[PDB]
């Protein structure tokens, strides 16, 4: 049944298809009559399922493209490591991580840009990075530039390797469709092999090299006197000097008496009191448990060895009264369509990125991470944006599947059919709840603004006037604050310091974390978050459901997934496809994520961070003005935008000048997007004729006739420039603020 | 209009002008 | 040709939907489409979802005309099935529309009159500045 | 009308190829055809087509 | 080898080669003749 | 088994009344008589719209004019000294 | 209620009537182009303004022209 | 209990479903026994009942959260605001009745039951029917606001 | 201000009553088929 399947040498490697630019699609392989050929070439350059029709070639192309992407990622990683090795103040940072700003990039002195190499400390001059790579290397046990150089080379090797594979499995030994379809063995190997063995190997590295080196770094010894990471491998006695449990050998693990490993396999909440990060003796135990979890979970599905589940008997068995014929006919969907898999994978990966961004700020896993505010803010914002993009991509690919892979002749299996058969109800109720949330979230802010404007603050929705204390979040905080005493007797402390329990921790001045309060100003913004998320789901789900047909256009699936409009008739049918719904949902995703990152920035600078002095007095950065000034839009205008934007604007003539330049650059790009977002193709196509006339008058008429951008490319360009401008503006503002004041 | 009757004069004159505008609008329609 | 007459043929099997008729169908026109099939297949409904048509005669009532034409084109192209559809008023006055003379509007046919045909090239119409204070537009001439 | 393979320049005021040249393909010699001349151009229009038919009195420059 | 030359004769490759050569030229000139505001000729 | 007909056209267009209580009387006859003799003259819509507009006009008039000093803030006027002009104005 | 027009340049491609999703355009005998065919719009009372007709005629400029006029229920494409 | 979802009246070609929410014995009974759906009763009585209920419920969100919710005139201002809202709604109902109903049309209401019984349409969808409904609603709303104020800010039994 | 009781008479009669009656009149004129 399950076996290796390969077709020897299916495509001769050559340069013939390389000289003919358009070769994948026959419609544009002929040549560029007009200039709307250069555009759609790059447009459908990666539309593998559009060039051909057989799943086999599509799957082979997908495989090789994955290999190329992995090679590019490996080149990126090797470059980051080589820069940390050659142009970084890492060794100087290790001797004083609380007074040396990280930096791993230097600039050539050519045109006066030399001043971008600011004084970061340690006798170095370069741009201050915020990737958090220094903390990651300190937590990994890396303690010398040499140990970076090597791994850089290592990465490069893998890069080449990946490229080789990418060529091989398309040109010498490419599989056939029947091989990719074995999803049972694929999941078996990704659970047991990739995640399980990977976690086990990292737990091994931790428990062997990362624990003793980091412990000796916490004891205050010089990073040069620390023995090399192999002196703890060929000397169990030198390692047992810190964790004497190693003196007991590998015997406790095999006699099930491994409760004596409590030295390096701990269960302790809170953060390390000197590094402001998690206990590596805890993360080692965590990885050791996760590894065996994924390993025993990688034996569920059936292969050619008789035992195991089959993910078709599992599906059909779930078929209730309310839901027609259950999950029947879904195993046929997710093994004969690459899009219905990409949708689920993108949705789950985006949600997981959001979970990661929420967890890492609250439980700092790297030493001296919660101290460096710039890194902790960038790692939140970047990951939030990535997740917000991935979820919209999931929506788009679900729409694509519904448009050109769905068919009813087999989808009489009343689960997808049933949800398709009450879309007019799903979207109606989602619309109503969106309206309700929008009103009961934004009208409260408008109320507060009008009251504070009418000289009557006593009628506001503040924490002094009518209160809206979120009781459920407070109860959850109080419940997790008491867990290490009742509902977690073995855990020494709560999982995080953000819960109301616990106390403050300092890393030499600046504060790392403390219990976070929750008042009305948090109630309002959480409801605003819910409202924006709901509107985004509304747009995307409406597009996905009405991707096939609607009352307006009953044969929309014949038109396709991507098309501008079905005429100016029926009153007007502009922006009626699913691609246009993704276009419209990108802006609301941008809105939502921008509000989230503003929330996080202000709340952290106001109620979390700061610099404590002796006797315990702690003064936050802004001064705790979030609970009172964030209830009115004017407060977000002056106390957040106007006030905090005072660092970037006056950064000229300093090491933070590039942020001040990119502020205005991103403003220009954002405003430039409006030219494409507001205008239309006809005006520009007409205007181009009056320029072609002047060209013909002087015999400079090009042979590739200059047509204007299509109605869909205009929208694509507009949304791309809009997102670039907005995100780059927020990037520059956030960095120029937090680098100087954090 | 620091006086009192002058406000009443203004009001009644505005009312006459309103009736005139009403007749004009009716004629325009 | 004598237009075909409606009957009480059965309807395709369908579990329901929220994209069916509305109040427009009881205070104004509504449409109904019929066809003949040799077996029992699964066809996609122009209102969302799938339905199994029955052998022999079938009759389906919809809410617009474009829905009927879409479904009929899909039939004629994928299943090779010929069809007709009517329009029914509130007072039960059936009107026969699509195969008005039996032959579909693509193939030529005798006994057909030309409507809206102008005996000139499109770029010859007079300007809209001579026919002012005269409701002839530019092209009805 | 004109000869085959002859290069003629258009005069149709509402033509994409107005004041442009093209070589005749084959003029139909039926009795009642209103636009018999068929000319193909080396540059497509906004719709993408390059062949079009005109009447003999609507295009001639040689 | 002929198709390699044809590929190197493409628009993006010639564009990037030309713009990179021009960037190198201008960068060298500015590294040797910096802060040029008025032509001393 | 058939879902179309020209005779019973209302069966094949969805004109049913899904919730119809045909009960001709639900309340006490005395209470109904005492409710229709008092809320009966209010039936004349021509003589009710012109009644409502005048009632509301006179109501917001009397309440707008015969207000209280403590209730309203625009009626209590200023009870302090005015701030001065930033350029020495008043 | 929109006004469709068919000028005397139709070469009888029959694509206009194939594309119109309302059964508005139909073929008609008319000698003069090649095959004695021409288009005809008798049912203009059903055109919504789809302009699928104009997007199909491979004539110099066009031979079938739709002019958007008074709006009704049929032309608005409403189903409610 | 086998399959609880059904098309409307067993007809698949109508826009809806007979889910447990719309069609159900308890739900159909509760919805039929509401004054707006009781067909044969005179419109004036239904209007009176509905106005009573609405005017009685409306005094709450006006007295507890107003601009004078912290004064000795606490309840009176809210009751006056409720009366203003009910007279405004009466005016809207009146103009709706004028614009939507003619004095010659028999009835726009449905005539059949769920099983096609030839019953009689609701007299509420007549012009005079809607006029009586509006008058009864005006009276009921005023009386309900007055009774709510009487029970709250004249007598005992706080809440 | 001489009167000082007129602003309490007019803006309630021009921001509340005037729109309330003109919108009703215009709605009756719009939604009628004559
Ligand atoms: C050893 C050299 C070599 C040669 C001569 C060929 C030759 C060929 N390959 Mg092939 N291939 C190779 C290596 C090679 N390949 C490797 C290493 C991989 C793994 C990634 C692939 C994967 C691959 C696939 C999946 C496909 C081909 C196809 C083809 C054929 C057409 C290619 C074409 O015209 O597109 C030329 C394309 C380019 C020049 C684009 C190169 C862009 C690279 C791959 C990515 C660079 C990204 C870079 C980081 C830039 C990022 C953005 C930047 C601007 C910042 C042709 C026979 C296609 C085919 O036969 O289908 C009919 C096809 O579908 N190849
Ligand atoms: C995504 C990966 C990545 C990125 C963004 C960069 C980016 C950069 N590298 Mg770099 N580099 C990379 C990978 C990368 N490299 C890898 C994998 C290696 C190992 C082969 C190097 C080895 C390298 C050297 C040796 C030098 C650079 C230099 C530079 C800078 C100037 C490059 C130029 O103008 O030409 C620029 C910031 C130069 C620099 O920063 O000068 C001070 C420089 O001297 N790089
Ligand atoms: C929700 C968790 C869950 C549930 C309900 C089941 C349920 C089942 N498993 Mg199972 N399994 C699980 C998780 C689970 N498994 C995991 C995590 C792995 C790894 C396996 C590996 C596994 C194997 C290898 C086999 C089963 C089998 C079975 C079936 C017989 C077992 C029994 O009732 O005695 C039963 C339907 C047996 C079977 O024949 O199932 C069809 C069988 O041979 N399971
Ligand atoms: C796992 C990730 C993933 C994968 C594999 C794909 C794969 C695909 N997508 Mg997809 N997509 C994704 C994520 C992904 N997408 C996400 C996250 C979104 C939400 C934004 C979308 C939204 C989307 C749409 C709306 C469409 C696709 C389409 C496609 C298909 C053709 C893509 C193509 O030819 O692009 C070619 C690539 C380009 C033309 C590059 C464009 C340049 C980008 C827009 C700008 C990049 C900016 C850069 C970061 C910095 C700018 C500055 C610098 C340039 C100077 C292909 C199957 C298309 C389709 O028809 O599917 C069949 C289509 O219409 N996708
Ligand atoms: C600031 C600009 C702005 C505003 C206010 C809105 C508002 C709205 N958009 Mg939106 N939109 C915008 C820009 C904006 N959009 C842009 C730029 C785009 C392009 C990407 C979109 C794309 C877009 C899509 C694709 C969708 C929306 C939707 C919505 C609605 C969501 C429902 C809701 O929350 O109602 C709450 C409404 C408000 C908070 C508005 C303020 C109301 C005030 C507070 C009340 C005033 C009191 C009283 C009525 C005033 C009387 C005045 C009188 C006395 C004279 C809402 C009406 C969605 C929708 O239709 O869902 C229903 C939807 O699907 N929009
Ligand atoms: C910051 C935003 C921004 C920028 C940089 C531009 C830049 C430009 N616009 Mg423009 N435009 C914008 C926003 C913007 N627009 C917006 C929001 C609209 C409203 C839809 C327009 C509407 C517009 C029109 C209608 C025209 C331009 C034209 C131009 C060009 C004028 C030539 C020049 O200055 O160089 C130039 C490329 C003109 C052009 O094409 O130049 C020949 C032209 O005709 N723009
Ligand atoms: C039409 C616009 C324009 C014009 C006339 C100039 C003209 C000049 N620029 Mg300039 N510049 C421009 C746009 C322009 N720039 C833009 C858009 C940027 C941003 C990328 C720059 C960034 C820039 C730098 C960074 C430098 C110049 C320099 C110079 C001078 C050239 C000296 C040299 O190499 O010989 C000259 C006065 C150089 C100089 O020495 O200035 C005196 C120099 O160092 N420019
Ligand atoms: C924020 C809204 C709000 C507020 C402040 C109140 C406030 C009040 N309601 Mg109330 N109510 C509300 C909404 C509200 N209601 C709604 C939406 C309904 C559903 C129709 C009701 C139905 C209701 C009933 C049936 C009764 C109250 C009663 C009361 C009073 C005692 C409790 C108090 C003044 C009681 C009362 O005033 O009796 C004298 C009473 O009997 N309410
Ligand atoms: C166009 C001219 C104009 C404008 C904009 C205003 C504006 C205002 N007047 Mg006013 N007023 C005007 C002329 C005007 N007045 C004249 C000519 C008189 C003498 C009769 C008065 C006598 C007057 C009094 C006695 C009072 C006001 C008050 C007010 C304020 C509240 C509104 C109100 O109650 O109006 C009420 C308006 C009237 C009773 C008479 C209207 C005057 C003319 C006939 C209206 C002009 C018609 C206009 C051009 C058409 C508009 C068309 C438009 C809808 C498209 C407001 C600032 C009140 C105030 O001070 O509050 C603080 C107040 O008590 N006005
Ligand atoms: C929440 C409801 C819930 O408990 O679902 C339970 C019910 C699923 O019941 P069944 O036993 O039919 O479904 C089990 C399997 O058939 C697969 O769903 O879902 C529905 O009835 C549809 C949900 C619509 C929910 C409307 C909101």
């Amino acid at each position: 049944e399950v076996k290796i399947m390969v077709e020897k040498d299916p495509v001769k490697t050559s340069f013939e298809k390389w000289a003919k630019p358009g070769h994948f699609s026959r419609t544009l392989a002929k040549g560029p009559n007009t200039t709307t050929w250069i555009w759609n070439l790059h447009a459908d350059a990666h539309d593998f399922d559009s060039h051909t029709n057989d799943l086999e070639e599509i799957s082979r192309k997908v495989f090789s493209a994955h290999f190329g992407q992995l090679a590019v990622i490996f080149i990126w990683l090797s470059g980051m490591y080589f820069h940390g090795a050659r142009f970084s103040n890492y060794e100087a940072w290790l001797s004083d991580p609380t007074h040396i700003k990280p930096s791993a990039q230097v600039v050539w002195p050519i045109v006066g840009q030399k001043i971008l190499n600011g004084d970061v400390g340690g006798g170095f001059q370069g741009i201050q990075i915020t990737s958090g790579f220094f903390q990651l290397w300190r937590a990994s046990g890396i303690t010398s530039e040499l140990q970076l150089y090597t791994t850089a080379i290592g990465g490069l090797i893998f890069a080449a390797l990946m490229l080789f594979a990418g060529w091989f499995h398309y040109h010498k030994a490419a599989p056939k469709l029947a091989w990719f379809q074995n999803v049972e063995s694929m999941l078996n190997h990704h659970l047991a092999g990739l995640l399980g063995l990977g976690s086990l190997a990292w737990a091994g590295h931790q428990v062997h090299v990362s624990l003793p080196i980091n412990r000796l770094l916490d004891a205050g010894v010089d990073p040069k006197e620390i023995p090399l990471p192999h002196e703890f491998i060929l000397n169990r006695d030198l390692l047992a000097q810190l964790y004497p449990s190693f003196s007991k050998g590998l015997t406790p693990f095999f006699t099930l008496n491994w409760s004596e490993y409590s030295d390096f396999l701990t269960f302790r909440g809170g953060l390390n009191p000197v590094t402001g990060g998690l206990w590596l003796t805890d993360t080692a135990h965590h990885h050791l448990a996760i590894a065996v979890l994924f390993l025993v979970a990688g034996h569920m599905y059936r292969t050619n060895f008789g035992i195991g589940h089959s993910m078709k008997e599992i599906l059909e068995a779930h078929k209730g009264p309310f839901t027609g014929e259950g999950h029947k006919g879904l195993y046929e969907i997710l093994t004969t369509s690459w899009h219905a898999q990409l949708a689920i994978n993108l949705a789950m990966l985006g949600s997981l990125t959001i979970i990661v961004a929420h967890h890492m700020y609250a439980m700092p896993p790297y030493p001296y991470l919660a101290t460096d505010y710039a890194t902790q803010l960038s790692l939140f914002t970047h990951h939030m944006w990535i997740g917000g993009f991935l979820v919209v991509g999931a929506a788009a690919h679900a729409a694509i599947f519904m448009v050109r892979d769905y068919d009813p002749t087999t989808q009489y299996n009343n689960l997808l059919d049933r949800v398709l058969r009450h879309r007019d109800a799903i979207i109606s109720h989602l619309n109503w709840v969106c309206i309700f949330l929008g009103f009961h979230s934004f009208g409260l802010y408008i109320h507060n603004d009008t009251m504070s404007a009418l000289g009557r603050p006593q009628d506001m929705f503040s924490d002094t006037a009518i209160q809206l204390q979120p009781v459920f979040a407070q109860w959850i905080q109080n419940t997790h604050a008491l867990a290490p005493s009742l509902t977690a007797p073995n855990a020494t402390a709560s999982t995080s310091l953000t819960w109301g329990g616990g106390d403050l921790v300092a890393v030499g001045g600046k504060v790392a974390l403390l219990p976070i309060p929750l008042g009305t100003a948090d109630f309002l913004v959480h409801h605003i978050h819910a409202f924006t998320i709901h509107v985004t789901v509304l747009i995307l789900l409406k597009g996905v459901l009405f991707a096939r047909s609607s009352r307006l256009i009953p044969d929309k699936a014949n038109l396709g997934f991507r098309f501008p409009c079905d005429g100016p008739g029926r009153g007007g049918t502009c922006q009626v496809s699913a691609w246009d719904h993704v276009f419209l949902g990108l802006f609301w995703m941008y809105n939502a994520i921008s509000v989230v990152i503003f929330h996080f920035s202000w709340k952290m600078q106001s109620d979390v961070w700061g610099s404590i002095s002796d006797q315990g007095v702690v003064t936050h950065i802004t001064g705790g003005n979030f609970a009172q000034s964030s209830i009115t839009i004017n407060g977000w205008l002056r106390d957040f935008l106007w006030a905090q934007a005072s660092q970037v604007i006056q950064s000229y003539g300093s090491s933070l000048s590039a942020y001040g330049l990119l502020f205005l650059g991103a403003h220009f790009v954002w405003a430039f997007s409006l030219m494409f977002l507001f205008s239309g193709r006809g005006y520009w196509q007409e205007l181009i004729e009056s320029i072609v006339w002047a060209h013909n008058k002087l015999k400079v008429a090009p042979a590739i006739q200059p047509r204007a951008l299509s109605i869909v490319q205009g929208r694509a360009v507009g949304v791309a420039h809009y997102l670039l401008g907005g995100i780059a503006t927020t990037w520059a503002f956030f960095l120029a603020r937090i680098i100087s004041v954090g | 209009s620091i006086s009192d009757s002058q406000i009443i004069v203004a009001l009644v004159s505005a009312f006459i002008t309103g009736i005139l505008a009403l007749r004009l609008g009716k004629s325009l329609y | 040709t004598p237009p075909t007459l409606n009957a009480d043929t059965p309807a395709p099997i369908f579990g329901g939907s929220t994209g069916g008729l509305l109040r427009k169908a009881q205070v104004e026109e509504f449409y109904v489409i019929t066809w003949e099939s040799p077996k029992e297949q699964i066809f996609e409904m122009p209102t969302g979802g799938a339905a199994i048509m029955r052998s022999g005669p079938n009759l389906l009532k919809l809410a617009r005309k474009e829905q009927c034409l879409a479904l009929g084109a899909r039939l004629r192209t994928k299943f090779k099935i010929q069809y007709q559809f009517y329009r029914v008023f509130p007072n039960g006055e059936v009107q026969y529309l699509h195969p008005k003379d039996g032959v579909y509007p693509e193939k030529v046919n005798a006994g057909r009159s030309p409507v809206g045909v102008n005996n000139r090239s499109i770029g010859k119409n007079a300007n809209p500045a001579e026919l002012k204070f005269a409701h002839k537009q530019a092209y009805d001439l | 009308g004109p000869k085959r393979g002859s290069i003629v320049k258009v005069l149709r005021r509402e033509s994409y190829w107005f004041n442009d040249t093209g070589k005749v393909v084959a003029v139909d010699q039926a009795p009642g055809v209103r636009y018999p001349v068929v000319v193909r151009f080396d540059k497509v229009n906004y719709a993408g087509v390059s062949t079009n038919n005109y009447s003999p009195d609507e295009l001639e420059a040689a | 080898m002929q198709d390699v030359k044809t590929y190197l004769s493409t628009a993006p490759v010639l564009a990037t080669l030309w713009f990179g050569f021009l960037a190198g030229l201008l960068i060298e000139i500015n590294r040797f003749f910096p802060d040029a505001l008025v032509l001393p000729l | 088994s058939v879902y179309f007909d020209l005779g019973e056209i209302d069966n094949t267009t969805g004109n049913w009344d899904l919730y119809g209580n045909d009960d001709p009387n639900r309340y006490n006859g005395f209470q109904n008589k005492f409710f229709e003799t008092f809320a009966g003259a209010f039936t004349k819509r021509g003589l009710l719209l012109k009644f409502l507009v005048l009632g509301g006009a006179t109501t917001i008039g009397y309440l707008g004019s015969t207000s209280s000093p403590d209730l309203l803030a625009i009626k209590n006027g200023p009870k302090q000294v005015p701030v001065m002009g930033p350029r020495g104005r008043k | 209620a929109h006004s469709v027009k068919i000028y005397d340049t139709c070469i009888g491609c029959t694509q206009c009537v194939r594309a119109c999703p309302t059964d508005v355009l139909e073929m008609v005998p008319w000698d003069g182009c090649k095959a004695s065919q021409i288009a005809s719009a008798p049912r203009t009372e059903d055109c919504v303004g789809c302009k699928r007709c104009e997007s199909a005629c491979p004539t110099d400029f066009l031979s079938v022209r739709v002019y958007l006029g008074a709006e009704t229920t049929r032309s608005m494409g409403l189903a409610y | 209990k086998y399959q609880v979802i059904e098309p409307l009246n067993g007809d698949p070609f109508i826009g809806g479903f007979e889910t447990p929410v719309t069609s159900s014995p308890l739900i159909a009974w509760y919805l039929s026994n509401l004054p707006a759906y009781r067909t044969a009763v005179a419109p004036l009585l239904r209007g009176v009942e509905i106005g009573l209920a609405h005017g009685y419920l409306l005094v709450g969100p006006f007295v507890l959260t107003g601009p004078l919710r912290n004064s000795a005139v606490r309840g009176e201002a809210g009751s006056l605001a409720a009366a203003g809202l009910v007279t405004i709604l009466t005016m809207c109902l009146t103009i709706y009745g004028i614009a939507s109903f003619k004095e010659g049309e028999p009835s726009k209401a449905p005539s059949l039951t769920l099983t096609g019984r030839q019953k009689d349409a609701d007299k509420l969808q007549t012009a005079e029917g809607w006029a009586s409904f509006t008058g009864g609603w005006f009276f009921g709303g005023l009386s309900g606001v007055a009774w709510a104020y009487i029970l709250l800010y004249v007598l005992n039994l706080p809440y | 201000m001489t009167a000082s009781y007129l602003p309490s008479i007019f803006v309630p009669l021009i921001g509340l009553v005037f729109p309330a009656i003109t919108m009703a009149s215009l709605f009756i004129y719009i939604e009628q088929d004559e």
